[PDB]
RNA sequence: AUCGAGAGGA
């Protein structure tokens, strides 16, 4: 916690590891914003983690459906 | 490309076992005969129990399981009875089943041994082996004064593939090449091993000289009967059952060949 | 050979020189390095903080 | 004492807990099996993001 | 809970064929006989009888799973012969062998009981 | 970003293959037209793999770069290894 | 320890520019493993020019285009004539050996201990063996491979 | 609790031999000679008779539920 | 010559196959690769 | 004919290193007509070989008396005239190595052909003149017969 | 519970895709207890199989072309060897050199390097087990084994 | 049903 929760990883990633209450309380006191870049934050919010099959987007090819 | 011409030599025939030798047959035929002795020779055994009253110290399934394992004389009746699968009757009928009744009550002060002698049948031909007219009767349960066991069983036709209670054998000794001439076994120290009862070797010689051109022939059998069938009836019924398995297989084979 | 002195002979072969090495029970890497006849190039420590 | 029939268990959309609407705990409660932190880490290493989302969002408490 | 009835090893399910013949395409003049509700008892004898036929090039059997209750017998014969014909002749030969063995065992029993 | 110069790999990643196959299989299962011919296939996954082998999956992979830009690759433009 | 390691590295990932980065988008490695290769495909191999002496290195890696009869044993007639006559080819082979000698010194500074065991993508000796068996190479007959073709 | 009916291994009937076995033991037979007298030659059936604990005799020390 | 050309193609293809895939969670993978052997090595 | 090599060998030693396998024995033999050493692995269980025995060895590329290639497949229902009829012990293997005393500049005066008969190994080494029929990854037969 | 997750698992997490681990660039699963003791006993030099035994074993090869191989011993009696059947098991045309655990260390120096008295020094060529006793070193989870080279 | 405690399995 003294090395991993002292970097700019975002409050939600840090609360997943250790010091859940202290981390979230510090983020509240300082108005920190989690950009939802890591896998922990997306996993908590039930969103597709930017990991493996989630590191890209798929688009439909209108010109090829013909 | 054709069948074997096996010969037979029976070396002992009692009411308890039959010891014989089959020569000039394949090992697969000998082992299929051995397997059919255990698993495809039908007999009669209790396979349905209705406990009307059981104050004994053994629960109902204990008594039922115990009754199922009592051997019933099946010699001439097993060929006549049908499988309840094949019977066109309801749950039961005298063509596919045999009714037993047991009704014992310990009123006296000494322990009452409910034995197989208390299994009363409707069919005189199918009775418990020990009850047949020495060896004592199989013990179903011991009862204390005031305890009572009243039940109604039905015995069916089946073989050992379905349940070991329909297995007629009390051991099938099977052997071949008593002197290790084919070297199908490899003794690290051949001198350490006892000689087979069928061995023909002088005591200095531990195993026969290796036979490169040899094949398993001369299979020795000791078919011990649990009591339901005579040992020779077990062997004859085994051969007949294996032959009918092959005949049914050939019938279905012919239908498949002609349907193509 | 992991602690021997591996040199390259004039013929181009790897040769493992069997030399004296010291193992201390404490660490003053700062001081030990700056000592006469002490190798300031291979002398190391297992205390990563130092 | 450890017979398989006292251990075998399966679940497909059974009861859920009151506080967090997630599957119950235990065979006796017809509960679901825990997809824990180590399973999350394993599937992150696999790179299976949709399976991870299915296990941690859609099969637990949408 | 999951125990199959013991008769399922011997009894055919409705609409299930006792034997099915499928042409093996890897090599010519080969067939696969999938026999349901049989086991090593018939497979071993049928295989070993087929091995006695010089027109049989391959004869083998397998129980693909012990918990399942079928066998597969692969038979390859010479081009002038057929695996179906080989299988038929093997069964015929086994039946004749068992009939002879039964008659000779009856004779041996009669001799033993008499003298 | 200049489509004339795409810096990402010309190969389809294992994750791209996985997600493209799953997506196209779901699309087929939801009655989307199939781009390849079919002998007797009724499983959407088999049809999607056949379309990928034929290089006839109408999907574009938008690969994001760390700087924020992106590169659009047609499934037919990538090299399918497995 | 396992949980701590996981929570410390969980979001580090290989990006589409092939850099390894964490959630903050900071760069941890410009290429994964310093070589941008996955750990499943690599395997143990030996650097053949690391341990040998200068004499052995010369004898095993310097293409000898002066011994006419040795070339006659290794190469076919047209290849032998082209190798012995042409000087452009001889200079190409000479620079090949110089480049291998420079590589030798680079390896000597990379592996200051004489350990030729390395982990690299393609098992070149196994691929060479595969090619020998796929094309039925006869090790006893002269080859039709031009050494200039090998260099190029 | 009670003598099994069959030998677990071969299926030989041992249920009718427990009482005879006990009667032979009180007749000053050794357990081996007693097992030989009953015809238990395979060590599986000898295991069945020799390792049996007649617990039913202890369960019959309790009065039944009904008189 | 045929064997050498095939060898060159094989080396190229296998090398391109050994390249790391974007989207590999190498950090979680490395944490697992370093923690799994830790469960076997001795405490004392 | 299809014969790569033929000679008469004399068993000079059996298992110098000791018996390694029970049913298999290694014979170190030498011929007289060509002065070729032979290491041979034989199944002594079915074809016992005693020290000092003398046998004719014939490495062949085919069993058919007429020049005709083999398919490497087992065909027991084959009625063609096979040269295995004239021999007692027959094995079927493949050449997996050919060594020699060649230098960078000189050809080989002595060769050493290695054959594996399904794991039973043979090394036939001697003058290179007698081992031109051997090529690596090529199937051969043993065709060995004992003589008095 | 979806085609997308099913495709994900089928293309990423299936066991055959999991044979080689990135942790140590070697197989993670290998041949194990009975199969390993038995393959060691099977590939010994004095393992000779009869025609019926060989057909029995070939029934259990899924990747069999249906061609019985020419036995290693034709006379006095046709006998196949265990290496001759494992050669049928071995896939493709892989090439591999290993050494059985009992390989003496002073054998690769003296003569008999390529004809091993102890049947050590595993050599697979073109997908045929030319020689050697297979063991943990050849079929286990170490690097450069037959299972690794097959993968 | 919840909470706790205890006993176990790998
Ligand atoms: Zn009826
Ligand atoms: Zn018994």
């Amino acid at each position: 916690r003294h090395g991993v929760n002292r970097q700019d990883t975002g409050p939600l990633m840090k609360c997943s590891f250790e010091e859940t209450v202290d981390v979230l309380m510090e983020a509240a006191a300082h108005g920190e914003s989690d950009p939802m870049k890591g896998v922990s934050e997306n996993i908590m919010l039930g969103q597709l983690a930017p990991a493996g099959t989630g590191c890209f987007d798929l688009l439909l090819d209108a010109e090829k459906c013909k | 490309p054709y069948a074997n011409q096996p010969t037979v030599r029976i070396t002992e025939l009692t009411d308890e076992n039959v010891k014989f030798i089959i020569e000039n047959t394949d090992l697969a035929v000998a082992n299929s005969i051995r397997r059919v002795f255990i698993a495809e020779v039908p007999i009669i055994a209790i396979d349905w129990v209705q406990i009307d009253a059981n104050s004994s110290v053994l629960h109902d399934e204990f008594i039922a399981h115990r009754l199922g394992l009592i051997p019933l004389t099946s010699d001439d009746i097993v060929d006549k009875l049908q499988y309840s699968r094949d019977c066109t009757c309801e749950e039961f009928c005298p063509e596919c089943s045999v009714e037993f009744t047991l009704d014992v009550r310990c009123n006296e002060d000494q322990t009452r041994h409910v034995t197989s002698r208390d299994l009363i049948s409707n069919s005189p031909r199918v009775i418990p082996v020990t009850s047949r007219n020495e060896q004592d009767d199989i013990l179903i349960v011991k009862l204390r004064k005031g305890q009572e066991l009243r039940l109604r069983a039905y015995a069916k036709k089946g073989f050992g593939k379905e349940h070991a209670k329909w297995n007629p054998t009390a051991g099938v000794a099977f052997e071949y090449d008593p002197d290790n001439a084919l070297r199908h076994t490899v003794y690290p120290k051949p001198e350490e091993w006892p000689k087979s009862e069928y061995s023909e070797l002088d005591e200095d010689e531990s195993q026969a000289p290796y036979d490169p051109n040899g094949k398993p022939e001369r299979f020795y059998y000791n078919v011990e009967s649990c009591g339901s069938l005579r040992p020779e009836t077990i062997v004859l019924s085994a051969l007949s059952g294996l032959k009918k398995k092959l005949s049914d297989l050939q019938t279905q084979l012919s239908h498949e060949i002609q349907s193509d | 050979d992991n602690k021997k002195k591996i040199i390259i002979t004039e013929d181009g072969e790897f040769k493992a020189l069997q030399e004296w090495i010291l193992e201390t029970d404490g660490v003053s890497l700062m001081r030990v390095l700056s000592e006469k006849d002490v190798d300031p190039v291979r002398t190391t420590s297992n205390d990563i903080v130092e | 004492k450890h017979m398989v029939d006292d251990k075998i268990h399966s679940r497909a959309r059974g009861p859920i807990q009151i506080l967090n609407r997630q599957p119950m705990e235990g065979r006796s409660r017809d509960g679901g099996l825990r997809f824990g932190e180590m399973e999350r880490d394993c599937q992150i290493a696999h790179g299976a993001a949709q399976f991870l989302r299915e296990r941690l969002f859609e099969a637990s408490d949408p | 809970m999951n125990a199959p009835p013991a008769f399922e090893s011997f009894l055919l399910f409705e609409g299930e064929k006792k034997i099915t013949i499928n042409k093996d395409t890897k090599v010519p003049n080969a067939c696969l006989f999938t026999i349901n509700k049989e086991d090593h008892t018939l497979g071993n004898i049928i295989k070993s009888q087929l091995l006695k036929d010089p027109q049989v090039l391959f004869a083998g059997y397998k129980v693909p799973h012990p918990l399942e209750h079928k066998i597969i017998i692969r038979v390859q014969t010479t081009p002038d012969y057929s695996p179906q014909e080989a299988f038929t002749n093997a069964i015929t030969d086994l039946i004749s062998e068992l009939s002879l063995l039964e008659e000779r065992f009856r004779v041996a029993i009669k001799d033993k009981q008499e003298g | 970003q200049a489509n004339q110069k795409r810096i990402t790999t010309p190969y389809m990643t294992k994750y791209e293959r996985a997600r493209v196959l799953g997506t196209r299989a779901l699309q087929i299962a939801m009655c989307a037209p199939v781009m390849v011919e079919l002998e007797g296939e009724t499983d959407p996954l088999l049809i999607a793999m056949k379309e990928l082998k034929a290089r006839k999956i109408p999907i574009i992979i938008r690969r994001y770069l760390p700087d924020g830009s992106y590169e659009d690759w047609g499934v037919d433009e990538l090299i399918i290894s497995d | 320890i396992q949980r701590r390691l996981i929570k410390s590295m969980e979001s580090v990932m290989v990006k589409y520019d092939a850099t390894v980065r964490n959630s903050i988008n900071q760069v941890v490695q410009l290429r994964y493993g310093e070589d941008g290769l996955a750990g499943e495909s690599v395997e143990f191999q030996n650097l053949a020019t690391l341990k040998p002496s200068n004499k052995a290195f010369e004898k095993k890696f310097r293409f000898d285009y002066t011994n006419e009869r040795a070339l006659r044993r290794t190469l076919q007639e047209d290849l032998v004539k082209d190798v012995l006559s042409n000087a452009h080819i001889q200079n190409e082979l000479e620079r090949e050996f110089e480049r291998m000698r420079e590589d030798r010194e680079v390896l000597r500074v990379i592996f200051p201990t004489g350990d030729s065991k390395v982990v690299l993508p393609c098992n070149l000796l196994r691929m060479i063996w595969n090619a020998q068996k796929i094309f039925h190479i006869n090790p006893r007959l002269p080859s039709d491979l031009h050494p200039i073709k090998v260099v190029e | 609790m009670i003598i099994p009916v069959r030998c677990f291994t071969c299926g030989k009937i041992v249920g009718n031999k427990w009482e005879a076995y006990l009667g032979l033991l009180q007749a000053e037979y050794t357990e081996g000679d007693a097992l030989d007298a009953l015809g238990l030659k395979r060590y599986c059936c000898r295991r069945m008779l020799l390792a049996h604990v007649d617990l039913i005799e202890k369960l019959l020390n309790y009065a039944p539920l009904e008189k | 010559g045929e064997a050498f050309d095939w060898l060159l193609g094989e080396i190229e293809s296998k090398f391109n196959q050994a390249i790391a895939h974007p989207g590999e969670m190498v950090g979680a993978l490395a944490a697992q690769s370093l923690g799994e052997p830790a469960t076997q090595m001795t405490l004392n | 004919a299809g014969i790569l090599f033929e000679d008469i060998f004399d068993v000079k030693d059996i298992d110098p290193e000791g018996k390694k396998f029970d049913r298999v024995s290694r014979l170190h033999c030498e011929s007289e007509s060509f002065k070729m050493d032979l290491i041979l692995d034989v199944n002594i269980q079915i074809y016992p070989v005693d020290l000092g025995d003398k046998f004719r060895l014939v490495i062949a590329s085919t069993l058919y008396e007429d020049g005709t290639l083999d398919d490497g497949e087992y065909n027991p229902t084959d009625d063609r005239p096979s040269r295995a009829d004239q021999f007692e012990y027959v094995m079927y293997g493949k050449v997996y190595r050919i060594e020699g005393d060649e230098t960078s500049t000189e050809a080989a005066t002595r060769l050493s052909a290695y054959v594996s008969y399904g794991g039973l190994l043979m090394r036939l080494q001697g003058d290179a003149n007698n081992l031109h029929g051997f090529e690596v990854d090529s199937r051969v037969y043993l065709l060995m017969k004992k003589l008095a | 519970q979806s085609l997308e997750t099913r495709a994900e698992i089928q293309e990423l997490a299936m066991v055959p895709r999991m044979i080689v681990t990135p942790q140590s660039n070697r197989p993670v699963m290998g041949i194990v207890q009975d199969t390993l003791t038995a393959v060691r006993k099977f590939t010994k030099r004095d393992v000779f199989l009869e025609r019926g035994e060989v057909m029995n074993l070939l029934m259990f090869l899924s990747t069999w072309d249906g061609k019985v191989p020419q036995p290693a011993i034709l006379k006095p009696r046709p006998l196949w060897t265990g290496k001759q059947i494992f050669s049928l098991i071995i896939p493709g045309h892989i090439n591999c050199i290993r050494t059985h655990s009992t390989h003496p260390d002073d054998e690769d120096s003296g003569p008999y390097k390529h004809i091993s008295p102890g049947d050590t020094k595993v050599v697979v060529e073109n997908g045929e087990l030319i020689m050697g006793i297979l063991c943990k070193k050849s079929l286990g989870t170490s690097a450069g084994s037959l299972v690794h080279i097959s993968y």
